[PDB]
């Protein structure tokens, strides 16, 4: 009996909850694609200087 | 033994009442007994009143 | 009114370009992170409230 209850206590501390973890993993995937598009588009900001005659 | 169970359940009804808060403002301890005011328009008098009695 | 020493048309045009460039920059960083209140430029009261809600 006591072995089962200690296993309960030990899992709440070191084990992951997939419901919590899966949401976070999908959460950051969107942020990565958002970050890549923003960075690529922000890199060509200085090309405005070429419009004003070199 | 049955009373020892009823007694602890009544303690939490107290505990939720004194804990429920919006960041740092307690909402169930009577500070919203006389409804507070939110303004939803751009001129004076466009207000909404929310009243929460103590529980 | 034909001068070759001052171009006030350019001066007004330069200011408008600076405003449009600054607005574009601030929109990208809000989109790249996902937070409206990045710095204290924005709602001064919002960040204070959010800190207690975060707690």
């Amino acid at each position: 009996n006591t072995q089962a209850n200690v296993a309960d206590a030990k899992s709440r501390i070191v084990d992951v909850d997939f419901a919590k973890e899966t949401s976070a993993m999908t959460k950051y995937q969107v942020l990565q694609q958002t970050g890549s598009a923003m960075l690529a588009q922000a890199n060509q900001l200085p090309q405005v200087a070429l419009s004003l005659l070199g | 033994s049955i009373k020892a169970e009823m007694d602890q359940l009544a303690t939490e009804i107290d505990s939720i009442g004194n804990s429920t808060a919006f960041g740092n403002t307690k909402l169930l301890t009577g500070t919203f007994s006389a409804g507070k005011v939110f303004q939803v328009g751009h001129q004076e008098g466009e207000d909404i009143k929310v009243t929460v009695k103590a529980s | 009114a034909i001068t070759v020493n001052t171009n006030v048309t350019s001066m007004k045009a330069q200011k408008n370009l600076n405003t449009s460039n600054s607005g574009l920059s601030t929109s990208m960083e809000r989109l790249s992170s996902g937070l409206r209140i990045n710095s204290a430029k924005d709602d001064a009261a919002g960040l204070a409230i959010s800190n207690r809600l975060n707690s």
